[PDB]
């Protein structure tokens, strides 16, 4: 999941009668909560995400204000616990203000009880369903239905460079040939070949900048970088062996378990480990093609998976060289 | 001719301005008072010793100005330059030539904005309005349903913010305009059930083997409209768009649908664009008198592919050619890393295409978080080739504002070379030698004959709009469509074009033509201004010019003695046969006799006048064949053949002279307008919204139409004007012209309106869309031909219904709002029309009821407590609807107060 | 960036009666900048009796900021105080309050307060930064008994944070013993990124707070022989005088510290390096291996069973000290730590014996880098001749692309251009000798030291720009750059290309420098 909640609630700085109000859908706020949150909810500075910590966790909150005789102000909160990452909640929030925000503009809803008492089922649908699937398209008047998304938000990019060699961790297949960019179809028939200045003059025949800064987005989603596959070492050969040489390395750097400098002892080193924790094909001449140019099955994930799901072997070569 | 400036020492600004000939500085003036509160305060006195005379061949390359509530013609622009050759030019100013108006703006000098300056013969000019004409459509696919980046939606990112946006600077820069909304889809599978035959289209690929049945959808939201205060489009569009799926989906063909198609899956954009152009070609047929600027807005949420066949495309190419309307901009965001604007070829490695005649922008929302990803993603459950796509520079292009909210008028004055000789083969050229005559039209003959108006060489407009089922969802146009086979055949091959026009004594022009480049060549009337009027009417379709107590007016007296017929409706011993000492001498007593002078009319007496005085004192009925007995000596008109004259309520305009003169035809771009006259009655119209709630048949009148002393041109406006008698029936002016400046013939009509309400009955203009589909001379693709059944719930009987129908028309007549028969001009007169009293609704009277529209060129002027307020035709809508369909007891009352007699 | 904008005190209801800012215009205990002036509260303020600032920039919304944080700041209870708003602000503020009632659990007249002190960033730290300026709010804010209006203090961290983007380390650095990374990784967060609490820890092993800080001091108000057996080749009285100066006195420590700080001369050149630039090497073993004297039937239990279970039965229960017992007992143990720091630790004639018998039987070998040691530390394993060392990380000036003759791009023997024996791994004087050759006296350690920047070019490559660039195949490339060290024309036949970077190329410019190459 993204991010945990649990409570969400409604204030407002309502009149005489009743100074400071809420409404609420369970934690259990109470009076030390609202006393300790209370100056936070009253601002010349509206239409602003704040959150806070506290005891339980973290609240965040927004507020707008509108007819001026009488004045009237209220705020949106919704409350969760702080110890986690908890940063995906807040353009759901701001989008949920401009929609109570155009509903008052053009219906004048909040302006008697019966409709606030109507939006309390509002409360307890959106709150099941934001934890449900955390995305909510539910018609609240004949015209607002509330669309909403929780978005995972995947962290910031490394910078790719023109060097590189991309590898797609996952398949092809798994996505629609017709659902992609243009530039990204140009390219996605050639990604497993493995250099860049290759790849690019050789099937995209697209320019440098854009192929970089899609690659780029491509690794803000799901491929990874890795160095090249020239051959360094020539008598890291002399063990027997099942077809890992092309594949392996690649593999080998995707998962992280070397230095850059593969030389000319560190993969028989590994070799030797993965064989007892268990003709040509052209051996030479892979770099004169680098340049323009006008089991059975294969077995390169099989046992590094059967693996990779345990941990003791990933200490023992993550602690690596 | 000489220039002062004057700030003083250390200022921010500098002001210049020209007067006659200092060279001795004696006598001078501060040339403007009121500049002070234009620009800044000081006294304005003659002296300060400040002011520094200059020579200033420093130039201002580029100026601009704007219209409000206007229309002129780019013609009335050459003049304005031509006036405007050598003179100064300070921001915000208003100035004026030949009665037209222009406020200024927007002048540039090579890097920089420049406040004050000059402007004399070899700068450039850019016109603007505020006063256009904007189509805007919406574009539905299938992903206007999907959340995108910061997570929003993108209907609500498109509508709420691009249209919010855009009005709230429409209202900040107080423009005005004529808007059209159109959403629009397609959908798939619309194969085949009776009733909704006629709206099926089949997407064809020429070897791969798909081909379907599909169609689109429109439905219009406000129709033809200028109002203020808007954004409520936005809340109408909202509930539309939640309405929307169902009154997509449970229609036509409930067996496999499909809607809401990709926009690189299929696609009917340049086909809506199209059908823009084929509503602004036929732009001259009920033309404006307050609205310059044309725009075509195109949103789509797609991302700047589209698909479409190379014959259509080339057609709009040699469309768009002509006049530039079309802009396109996607509420997508997330510019993506090809040439944006682009096709693929589908036809009959894909073939790539780039149009460079089209304004892309893209919208972006107000939140800041950087790496916004050019990619979507979506997991399943389970001989030249020269361009590609990529190597151009795309790299960052906004949405150019300027443009959006100005429109900019066409280039008048751009650059191509001449066809100086070799493989260049058609040529004509025509001299023009007239003659001294004045007993103006003679223009009218070279006119036709030069070029017949892209004659026989065309302008290709294959687009067949033929159907248009429509639906009652609500109450404006709502058709769902197929918009007809492209009957394209293709005009000139291997030839130019070339022609040239002269006359012997000072002037010639040459005329380039695949696009029509024109060079001017210069060395009672002065026979340069006919020179530049040709070049004017050269001008008006496509004009691209190569660079380096009365009141005697002639219908106005007619006019108010027919507004004295009924205004009063609402001797010596009789019966001897001489009669002639009173028919020379009426003028004893104070009788209305025009008998002093005017000009072709020596002796002046109307024959309306004499029944009104022999109906006062000689008896009534007897009166033609005494009449006859009288113009048996007399007369007044020119030769007889008829009646006495004509007796009552007869009409006979000016020119008295015509025999003893030539023609418009239809195929040759006229400019025509419709009046119509009224009988209104406003003390029904005050509880119209208060609390009660429930001989030939033409004449053609060739007017010289000026209140002022110009000395300038000649400038008339044939005038066909149909009526007959007028007792409470509709009476009206066609007004036909390709001639000399609009705006003196909007005050002459704004004259005969101030004339017809005040003293008289009322006057307003009517758009001329009969009750009519598209592919025809007149029509529109976007009028709903609202129906209305009548319910009845119970030899010649056709005839009587017919007669009852009537009955019941002029009964809703009797009530508050009364009928006309609009027994139009055109001849033969298809089917029964009718004009409601002052205000804005039609009907024509034809399985069970008739049908009904509207009129749109009322435009919130041609106003007393009569007209206006769209609510009062919603309010007869519903009336009718309501004393229509047999309810409560109003149709029953109806049958009682019918056969009571 | 891990910079600061703002750091802010202010004021609304302070917790006294007199000499303050309540009714006339701003004052307080010791400072008087009556009537109105320019409101020092703020970060960006020149201070003296009499104080000015500037009141300009914030990129943003100002004094909304300001006045609404005057009260969003404040609360009854005690405690963090965290408050993400919108977009880009987080502010960081952890205050305290002292009143008393004369309880005691210096001072010259009430001047207590609901202090506020806060300072912030924009959105996008790091974890230990975030909880770095949490333990420097609350060691700011202990008790300040210098009750003065002094903010300089203040404006010191403040310049701290804009001067210095990584706060605090030690020119001195000590050892590594066989318990000290683990003993390291029990806290890991406790105060201030201080190797120096750590040492102490470590060594008197008792909590005692001389209160240790940056570089101003805060106010709430034994000869060892494994040590100095891990330090009698490195450097060990620096650190009894740290000894003494943590267990005697405070306040006095880095005016006593740095003054008190061919073989012989690369010898202290190679120690700066590793002072600053570069890595260790270290080995060990593994027992492992399952497929279908004492070869076969202990690798045949432990393809069916872990051996601690069945054979740690045996070597007891049959009473058998030997050069069996040394493969069972030193092995296990060696297994269950792995480096060869414990092989070298526990020692009889165990040295030469672990090596032996690791190579002897088919228990797999395998080298690599030091145990987790970040250069978050000190160092690991104190400076002997019998180990091997390279370095990884460090970044570094250009040898090929500006046409010199001495080319070393990076490729293997990385720097690619008694005698000299301790190290069998020459990339260290590699580097060294690229640095600089080791004649020069002052110049070398002033390159050592000013390699920050490196001479001032800095780095566009790492050996793939030349294949990325033109047409080199690497072993054509190792044929040109075996012997580019002898004449210019060698060298300027592919380093000529600044007539094709006027660029107008967009493709590639192999084919103008294949021609243009030979004569």
């Amino acid at each position: 999941s993204g991010c945990r909640i649990e409570c969400i609630f409604f204030s407002e700085f309502h009149p005489t009668l009743g100074p400071k109000i809420t409404y609420q859908v369970p934690l259990f706020d109470t009076v030390q909560v609202y006393i300790i949150t209370k100056p936070e909810l009253q601002n010349k500075l509206i239409t602003v995400t704040a959150m806070e910590k506290k005891l339980i966790g973290c609240p965040v909150c927004i507020e707008h204000k509108k007819y001026s005789r009488n004045a009237l102000l209220f705020n949106l909160g919704f409350v969760c616990d702080a110890q986690a990452k908890t940063c995906a909640l807040e353009p759901i929030v701001k989008k949920l203000a401009g929609y109570l925000t155009t509903l008052e503009l053009e219906s004048s809803f909040v302006s008697m009880e019966e409709s606030k008492q109507k939006l309390v089922p509002i409360m307890t649908i959106l709150l099941e369903e934001l934890n449900a699937s955390g995305r909510c398209t539910l018609p609240i008047d004949e015209s607002n239905t509330i669309h909403l998304k929780v978005i995972e938000q995947r962290p910031d990019p490394p910078v790719a460079q023109e060097y590189d060699v991309p590898v797609f961790t996952k398949d092809k297949e798994d996505f629609f040939n017709s659902q992609w960019d243009l530039t990204t179809q140009q390219i996605l028939p050639y990604i497993d070949g493995f250099r860049h200045i290759q790849k690019i003059s050789a099937e995209a025949d697209v320019e440098l900048n854009l192929v970089r800064i899609a690659i780029q987005n491509l690794l803000y989603y799901g491929v990874v970088t890795l160095v090249s596959i020239l051959q360094y070492s020539n008598v890291y050969c002399p063990t027997p062996k099942v077809q890992d040489l092309v594949d392996d390395k690649s593999l080998q750097e995707a998962c992280l378990s070397y230095v850059t400098k593969q030389g000319h002892k560190r993969a028989s080193l590994r070799d030797v480990f993965q064989l007892y924790c268990s003709q040509f094909g052209l051996m030479k001449n892979l770099i004169r093609r680098l340049q323009k140019y006008p089991y059975t099955g294969c077995h390169s994930y099989d046992e590094i998976c059967c693996k990779t799901g345990m941990s003791y072997h990933e200490l023992d070569e993550r602690l690596e060289n | 001719i000489v220039e002062i400036a004057h700030p003083n020492d250390e200022y921010s600004p500098l002001l210049l301005q020209v007067k006659s000939l200092k060279e001795d500085l004696q006598k001078e003036t501060i040339s403007v008072d009121q500049t002070v509160t234009q620009v800044f305060r000081l006294r304005p006195y003659q002296d300060v010793y400040v002011n520094v005379v200059d020579p200033k061949d420093v130039t201002l390359d580029l100026v601009e100005l704007t219209f409000k509530d206007q229309y002129i013609g780019r013609g009335d622009m050459w003049r304005l330059k031509k006036s405007l050759v050598s003179t100064c030019a300070y921001i915000t100013q208003k100035v004026e030539f030949a009665g037209i108006r222009a406020q200024a703006g927007e002048l540039w000098v090579k890097n920089e904005k420049v406040m004050c300056g000059y402007i004399s013969e070899d700068t450039r000019v850019v016109f603007r309005s505020t006063s256009a004409m904007v189509y805007i459509f919406i574009q539905m696919s299938c992903e206007m349903w999907d959340f995108d980046i910061y997570g929003d939606l993108y209907f609500e990112k498109a509508v709420n913010g691009f249209l919010a946006d855009l009005f709230t600077k429409w209202k900040e820069k107080n423009c005005s305009h004529e808007v059209t909304v159109v959403l629009f889809s397609r959908t798939f599978y619309d194969a085949k059930s009776v009733d909704e035959f006629p709206e099926i289209n089949r997407a064809s690929i020429r070897q791969d083997h798909k081909g379907r049945f599909y169609e689109d959808f429109y439905k219009v939201v406000v129709q033809n409209e200028r109002r203020e205060e808007w954004t409520s489009l936005l809340v109408t569009i909202k509930k539309l768009f939640i309405q929307y799926p169902v009154l997509v989906r449970l229609e036509q063909a409930e067996g496999f649908p499909q809607g809401d198609n990709s926009t690189s899956a299929q696609g009917n954009y340049l086909e809506a664009i199209n059908l823009s152009f084929n509503v602004f070609d036929k732009h001259y047929i009920n033309r404006n008198f307050d609205r310059t600027g044309q725009m075509s807005v195109v949103i789509t949420p797609g991302v700047g592919v589209f698909e479409v066949d190379r014959l259509l495309m080339i057609l709009t190419k040699q469309r768009m050619i002509d006049n530039g309307i079309g802009v396109d901009l996607v509420c997508m965001g997330e510019q993506p890393l090809h040439a944006v604007p682009l096709f693929k070829l589908h036809n009959r490695g894909d073939d790539y295409n780039i149009p460079h005649w089209i304004n892309h922008s893209f919208y972006t929302s107000k939140s800041q978080l950087f790496c916004n990803s050019f990619t979507p993603r979506i997991k399943l459950a389970g001989t030249l080739s020269a361009p590609p796509v990529v190597p151009g520079f795309c790299c960052t292009v906004g949405v150019d504002w300027k443009s959006l909210t100005t429109p900019a008028c066409l280039p008048l004055t751009t650059d191509y070379f001449p066809d100086r000789q070799g493989l260049q083969n058609d040529y004509t050229e025509g001299c023009y030698d007239l003659l001294p005559e004045a007993d103006a039209q003679q223009v009218f003959e070279e006119f036709i004959c030069q070029r017949l108006m892209q004659g026989y060489q065309i302008i290709v407009q294959p687009k067949t709009q033929k159907p248009n089922p429509a639906v009652p969802p609500p109450l404006s146009s709502s058709p769902l469509y197929s918009r007809g086979l492209v009957s394209r055949n293709r005009p000139e091959e291997e030839d130019q074009y070339w022609l040239s026009m002269g006359r012997t004594f000072h002037k010639v022009t040459l005329k380039d033509k695949m696009i029509t480049v024109t060079r001017y060549l210069p060395k009672p009337r002065a026979d340069e201004d006919e020179w530049q009027l040709l070049d004017g009417f050269v001008r008006f379709v496509e004009g691209l010019n190569r660079i380096r107590m009365d009141s005697p007016r002639k219908d106005g007296a007619f006019f108010m003695e027919f507004v004295r017929s009924p205004r009063t409706a609402s001797l010596t011993s009789s019966s001897t046969l001489t009669e002639i000492l009173e028919a020379m001498k009426h003028p004893s007593t104070g009788v209305q006799l025009l008998s002093e002078q005017k000009g072709l009319s020596p002796y002046c007496f109307i024959s309306a006048e004499v029944v009104h005085w022999l109906v006062n004192h000689v008896e009534g009925i007897q009166t033609q064949a005494m009449a006859i007995d009288i113009m048996q000596k007399m007369l007044e008109e020119q030769l007889i053949t008829h009646a006495s004259g004509e007796a009552w309520r007869t009409f006979i305009y000016g020119f008295y002279f015509y025999k003893i003169v030539d023609d418009f035809a239809s195929f040759q771009r006229k400019w025509f307008e419709v009046a119509f006259v009224a009988e209104e009655l406003v003390h029904s119209e005050i509880p119209a919204f208060l609390l009660p709630w429930l001989v030939p048949e033409q004449r053609t009148v060739t007017l010289d139409v000026d209140v002022n002393n110009r000395t300038d041109r000649l400038e008339w406006c044939s005038c066909y004007y149909h009526g007959n008698f007028s007792l409470n029936a509709a009476f009206e002016i066609k007004l036909h012209w390709m001639a000399v400046t609009a705006a003196v013939l909007f005050e002459m009509v704004q004259g005969w309106h101030r004339k017809a309400t005040s003293c008289g009955f009322l006057l307003v203009p009517v758009l001329e869309g009969p009750f009519a589909l598209p592919s025809y001379l007149y029509g529109d693709p976007l009028r709903a031909q609202l129906f209305i059944p009548l319910n009845i719930s119970c030899e010649t009987y056709w005839d009587r219904m017919h007669l009852f129908q009537e009955a019941i028309a002029h009964r809703f007549g009797f009530v508050q709002d009364k009928y006309s028969a609009s027994a139009f001009n055109f001849p033969a007169e298809n089917k029964p029309q009718y004009i409601h009293v002052t205000g804005t609704v039609f009907l024509q009277l034809p399985r069970v009821g008739y049908n009904w529209a509207y009129n749109t060129m009322l435009t919130k002027t041609w106003r007393s407590s009569a007209t206006g307020d769209e609510k009062f035709a919603d309010r007869l809508l519903k009336d009718f609807t309501d004393f229509c369909i047999n309810r409560d007891n109003r149709l029953v009352t109806f049958w009682t107060s019918c056969l009571e007699k | 960036d891990n910079t600061s904008p703002i750091s802010v005190i202010l004021v609304s209801s302070g917790s006294r009666g007199n000499k303050l800012l309540f009714r006339y215009p701003f004052q307080r205990s010791q400072e008087h900048p009556a009537s109105q002036t320019s409101k020092p509260r703020s970060r960006y303020a020149a201070s003296n009796t009499g104080d000015h600032a500037d009141e300009q920039d914030g990129d943003s919304r100002f004094s909304d900021v300001i006045l609404a944080t005057i009260l969003a700041t404040k609360s009854e209870m005690c405690g963090q105080k965290f408050e993400l708003k919108i977009d880009n602000v987080r502010f960081v503020g952890h205050p305290t309050l002292l009143q008393h009632a004369l309880g005691q659990i210096k001072r010259e007249a009430p001047t207590m307060i609901l202090f506020n002190v806060v300072f912030a960033l924009r959105a996008n730290a790091d974890p230990s930064v975030i909880n770095c300026l949490h333990n420097l709010s609350r060691r700011i804010a202990t008790v300040l008994q210098h009750e003065e209006r002094r903010c300089q203090y203040l404006t010191r961290e403040a310049k701290l944070i804009l001067a210095l983007q990584d706060e605090v380390s030690a020119m001195a650095d000590g050892n590594e013993g066989p318990q000290s990374p683990f003993h390291h990784i029990l806290p890991k967060c406790k105060l201030a990124r201080d190797l120096k609490e750590a040492y102490d820890s470590l060594c008197t092993s008792g909590v005692v707070r001389l209160h240790i800080n940056s570089w101003l001091e805060v106010s709430f108000c034994i000869p060892p022989e494994a040590i100095e057996r891990s330090l009698k080749a490195i450097r060990p009285y620096h650190a009894l005088l740290l000894l003494s100066d943590e267990k005697s006195l405070l306040g006095e420590l880095p005016i006593d510290c740095s003054p008190a700080l061919v073989k012989n001369l690369q010898q202290l050149a190679q120690d700066a390096d590793l002072a600053l630039l570069q890595v260790f090497q270290l080995a060990a073993h593994l027992v492992y291996w399952g497929k279908a004297y004492m070869l076969s039937p202990n690798a045949s239990v432990c393809l069916y069973s872990p051996l601690a279970e069945q054979f740690s039965h045996q070597f007891p229960s049959h009473d058998l000290p030997s050069v069996l017992a040394k493969f069972s007992l030193p092995v296990s143990l060696s297994e269950f730590r792995n480096p060869l720091a414990p092989a070298v630790q526990e020692t009889q004639l165990i040295q030469m014996v672990v090596w032996m018998l690791q190579r002897r039987l088919l228990i797999q070998l395998h080298t690599y880098v030091c145990l987790m040691a970040s250069p978050s530390e000190e160092e690991p394993r104190p400076r002997e001749d019998d180990v091997p060392f390279t370095a990884r990380v460090g970044g570094r000036s250009l040898s090929t692309p500006n046409a010199l003759s001495f080319g070393s791009p990076t490729s293997s023997d990385d720097m690619t251009l008694a005698e000299l024996l301790p190290s069998g791994d020459s990339p260290l004087n590699q580097r060294m000798t690229e640095n600089l050759l080791a004649s020069l006296s002052e110049h070398e350690r002033a390159a050592i030291l000013s390699v920050p920047a490196a001479q001032n070019p800095e780095d566009l490559r790492m050996f793939a720009r030349l294949l990325h660039y033109f047409r080199g195949r690497h072993h054509l490339e190792e044929i040109m750059y075996n012997e580019n060290t002898r004449r210019s024309q060698l060298l300027m036949l592919f380093d000529k290309f600044r007539s094709v970077l006027v660029v107008t190329t967009h493709e590639d410019p192999v084919i103008a420098v294949f021609q243009a190459l030979l004569p």
